[PDB]
């Protein structure tokens, strides 16, 4: 039901970490301060990898066209993006970050 | 360098230089015509990367001068005056330039002018290879032509024959269409497919990871920069097009397998091998003329060991390959390129396009082009480079 | 929504939204063609408010899709491929959309693509009424068509007939030409005047009680928004044109009384009653195509109780009305509109125009349109909305 | 005022006003047609300095009104309506203006309008001289016509005949092409040279005393401002054109001596004397129509003491001078002017041009024009002057 | 009929405008600049706008239609597109009562 | 070889003086502060006289097109100038300005 991403300490605040999953689409784990969030890695506007973008607070900016999403809600923040990003549940149990196998 | 709205360039972080390269990439070799098109002492005009140029053949050798007099900026070609074998005299006030180095060697209207031997008209290196005329639209010493051509194009036994024309679309739309793995769909009804019994799917269901979809060549023995389309490596060819589960279209089930490998190379030349027949290759350039037009320089190559084979090939080319493939197949590419003009004309399609899986090939090309081009042609290069201290 | 230099908009404080609406008003219904012009299974293209659209008739019902593939932005119409009754397949990479909701339901070049079922091509509501095709160029569920139509156009007994064509001028110049009280001076030699024995002054000049001649409507029950120019009931007819005191031209002293009341309604439709005959009405739209052109959608209404009457009317229309009125009378309005293009082309005509009394009705229209339009169409709407 | 990029104007400190005068100089007299071209009650349209104008002849006198109704800005000329001999009625809403003062005197659609008598359409002075129609495109009381005409054009016996046409080049390119001493190289093969036995070098080059060949005139009693290029007396004739020291072309060794002295005068009229014959003079105007076009107003003057001489000259003009000189000689000046359009179209040519010694005369003209012009026509003058309190 | 009673000086705040309608004649506009009063035709000379509905900035009235403006003291144009001077009418205060002339100044 | 041009005090700071030479192209002597420099007087981009231009520090601006050069190196400082100016070393001895006979 959950997958081991990393130790909450390996990620500096404001950084992104791509989570490749066997037999499925990749996810992106973001650390916004002390909280960790997760969404699908692929930008809904195309085929870009959001983990290669820029995180500004709780908003992720896609590297391809500058579209953006709120990593907490998955809702679009900047055009040209219009399709909500799939959001996945994250849990930090014992200083270790875990991501739900399925999207909330 | 400053050809597109800065706000747009900021958005396309993956390939800003490519998006900015509306006029093409400076400092690369580009084919513009065939050797047979320019005869001794018969200057020919053309526009390349937005620049008006003049090409002449003197004692068998080609020379290229910018078709713009240094004096009042008129094109020398409005009324060509070659008064000596090695020079060209402007029809206006008679400023005379040497084809060899562009030096202003005489001024008929004022032989005592202090400008004589003190000014120089821009010249560009020109080279003939495989019956094609290449011009190095760049500055300083040129690199080997091999750097800007696809592998094998220059092979000794490779016989090259082609066709060139002016197409109304920015060069990049032409490059992307040619390297587009899924655009194969527009060729489903080509006469070549049926008349040459080709196997041709409607597209591909990608297989493997993103990295396996392409093979980027960052350096060749000669410094070539390009990308191979490997979608067929692990991808599943689509021969039955379905809508709602119902078959509405089928690919072509021919016996001839072509286009085993497709690669795009800087400054913008596609190599399809083998094509349009198992025993030959296609090399085609999309040469920037100005921001809205390009030369669609098509060539078909075939290894030929003697004169008998070359003659035979030339016959097959004129009677079959040129009309059935170069025109019969690629004509659909022409209007497809034209169809993308409006969306990208305001530079906003570079932001609004919605890409899908097979576009990984195009993305790899945009990044390779952005990282390895030898310079961005700007409107300033056309009018005169600008700088103020 | 920034279509004009801000320095100019700042100057026209009374109606800046109107001056800024060079591409027209978004979120309104607009007639673009006649029902008889669109056949079952035969997609038709057109440009409305700068947007390229495709209209198709499936099982008798009309559907509208934006004529621009989501993928590389090509027009699907370059090479139409409707492979199943309810869909359209782009000729380029075969992205397939459903006419009914625009959903990307299939992709022939890659049936496994993650985009399938996750993207949607823009669709616009389409409604047919009085044999006219109306497209709601807006977002969200559309308001009643009646809101954007002049009074009586939709009466059950009202038989509508007309013609449509593309004219080279911004839509607003067309609107103001039409709702202009004094412009009929250009129609003084129209064959309709003599050949239909009309009473037509050279110019309907402003009476005394001004706000009695102009009636702004913003209390219409169905939401209609417009302005009436009550020339016949409160305005004055000028039948003898003079220069230096000497008569140099006379209006028409015919017996048929027409144009008792004129009204202009958002999004841009004029109603002339009665016209071109005492027992008829003219309803004409000036539909924005792009900033330089508009559809001049002309319709003539005449109550009819039975087919026998509809046929008779249809015959008179073809032999007299269309030829003598819509063309014979309104043709001069075409080059008249074109004549104003240069002055307003740079947007400066909206500052330098020198208006006179009869323009009071036009001013009322500009304020009404500025206050009650449902949105300003912008080039960003055309290319793709932008926001950070 | 705001016609050219300020960055460019800052670079041409020597003649910024001139470079900014793309639309021409306001407040000067300009010829626009010949008298016999405008008859009684026959309104004629024309565009001068970017403004649409209407000219009419009433009781023999010429009147000029701006072809733009004050109401909705339409051109009155779309459907001319002259109801009374002294007025014109806009075809739209019937606003009626007097030709004499432009006053809105009546409004057929509303005789009680408060605008009547309170508005005035722009009028411009018009005066006929030597069969030519001059319009003072300026504001306020005009100066004497003589100020904007070259010496001798208005002499009592000087018989003037000519031709006029619209040429597609900015007026300044026309002026500089005409006052250019080295450009006659383009006329070396003109039929006039042989057919009229002219002596014409390949180019008049700078003599020894520069300041002495060019003569800036700003002390003329009638107020005219111009520059003489004293080629015949102080200049050097180049008859042997050489490349590498070898003669490749020679000038004409005819007997007739012409072009002794050439002068350019504000607002932009060239005087060539004597030409095209030793007993004649050529006066030509390059009148600004808009930023891209101009009237090439050609006139040839020749003293005539009576009607018999005038009639004789007229016949010679139609049979020889017009076809042989005005056309046979100057036709090459037309495409020459057009050839410079691209270089200066973006205003960059005014910075990138590489001048040589004979252009010294043109430089003097640029300075004089910049310092003595009577006003810079701007787009605002065309749309309506603007000013915020 | 030479002087028209408008209102009490105290009825007008500095920097305000009041329209004065007249039977059988065009309306006037009275402006209060500080403690001084001025008046001109109410109708903008550039069209049919009412200047009393415009914005007063110091002694300059700005037309609400196209942004043109005039100096309320001289009636001269201050901002384009206005080019025709406004007729100015003398204003006098007799016993705290504002009066505007029935005829404009000649010049 | 050396050419005696003038007394140092003959030139005010930041000014330019043209030095004509019979049979040879004229030269321009610039006084930058209390230092002196010399180059060919003719702009390499045309027929303009640099001595009639604008001196800004060690850069002379051509009066014709705004082109410019560094009077010390002679190298182009501003477009459209592209051809290097001829430089002539200068020495001040006993309050007298001397300029090299030939470029060097
Ligand atoms: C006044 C009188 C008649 C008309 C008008 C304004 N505008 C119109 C538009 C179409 C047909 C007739 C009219
Ligand atoms: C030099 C020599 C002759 C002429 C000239 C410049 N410019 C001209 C313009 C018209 C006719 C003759 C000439
Ligand atoms: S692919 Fe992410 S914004 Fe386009
Ligand atoms: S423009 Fe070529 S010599 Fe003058
Ligand atoms: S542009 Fe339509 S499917 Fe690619
Ligand atoms: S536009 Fe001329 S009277 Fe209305
Ligand atoms: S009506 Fe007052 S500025 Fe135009
Ligand atoms: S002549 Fe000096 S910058 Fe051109
Ligand atoms: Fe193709
Ligand atoms: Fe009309
Ligand atoms: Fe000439």
């Amino acid at each position: 039901i959950w997958l081991k991403v990393c130790a909450a300490s390996d990620m500096q605040p404001g950084t992104i970490r791509r989570v490749n999953r066997v037999g499925a689409a990749p996810l992106a784990v973001y650390r916004v301060g002390d909280q960790f969030y997760a969404t699908e890695d692929t930008c809904t506007h195309g085929i870009a990898s959001l983990s290669e973008g820029t995180l500004d607070g709780d908003v992720i900016e896609c590297p391809f066209h500058g579209g953006a999403f709120n990593v907490c809600t998955g809702m679009p923040a900047s055009s040209p993006c219009t399709v909500p990003l799939g959001v996945f549940e994250v849990e930090v149990k014992e200083g270790e970050v875990y991501v739900a196998g399925e999207k909330k | 360098m400053a050809n597109v709205d800065e706000a747009i360039l900021k958005r396309v972080k993956g390939w800003a230089p490519y998006v900015d390269a509306k006029l093409g990439f400076r400092n690369h070799w580009y084919p513009v015509m065939f050797s047979k098109e320019i005869n001794e002492g018969e200057p020919k005009t053309l526009k390349l990367l937005g620049e008006n140029l003049l090409v002449n053949r003197i004692d068998g050798k080609l020379y290229c001068l910018k078709d713009r007099c240094l004096h009042r900026g008129v094109q020398l070609s409005v009324k060509v005056e070659c008064k000596t074998k090695s020079t060209i005299t402007c029809w206006y006030h008679a400023w005379t330039y040497r084809w060899e180095d562009g030096v202003l060697c005489d001024i008929l209207t004022n032989p005592t002018s202090a400008q004589i031997g003190r000014q120089k008209l821009k010249t560009y290196p020109v080279q003939e290879a495989k019956g094609c005329v290449f011009i190095y639209l760049g500055d300083g010493d040129p690199p080997p032509l091999a750097r800007d051509t696809p592998p094998n194009f220059l092979d000794d036994d490779m016989e090259i024959l082609g066709k060139n024309q002016i197409i109304k679309s920015n060069w990049r739309l032409a490059v992307e269409n040619g390297f587009d793995p899924s655009h194969i769909y527009i060729h489903k009804d080509s006469i070549l497919v049926k008349d040459n019994d080709l196997a041709l799917p409607l597209g591909f269901a990608p297989g493997g990871d993103r990295k396996q979809q392409t093979r980027v060549v960052d350096d060749d023995v000669v410094g070539r920069k390009g990308v191979y389309d490997l979608i067929g490596e692990h991808g599943v060819p689509v021969f039955e097009g379905t809508i709602g589960g119902e078959v509405v279209r089928e690919g072509a089930y021919g016996e001839k397998i072509v286009a085993n490998d497709i690669s795009i190379w800087l400054p913008g030349v596609l190599k399809v091998n083998p094509f349009p027949n198992p025993d030959m290759m296609q090399f085609e350039w999309y040469v920037p003329i100005d921001e809205n037009t390009h030369y669609y320089f098509q060539t078909l190559g075939k290894p030929c060991a003697n004169d008998e084979e070359r003659k035979k090939y030339e016959q097959e080319f004129e009677s079959k390959w040129k009309p059935m493939a170069l025109e019969g197949f690629n004509n659909d590419d022409i209007w497809a390129r034209e169809a993308m003009v409006d969306f990208y004309a305001d530079d906003k399609g570079w932001v609004n396009e919605i890409l899908f899986e097979s576009d990984e090939a195009i993305v790899a090309w945009r990044k390779l082009a952005s990282e390895h081009n030898q310079g961005i042609q700007t409107q300033a290069h056309v009018s005169g480079l600008e700088h103020h201290h």
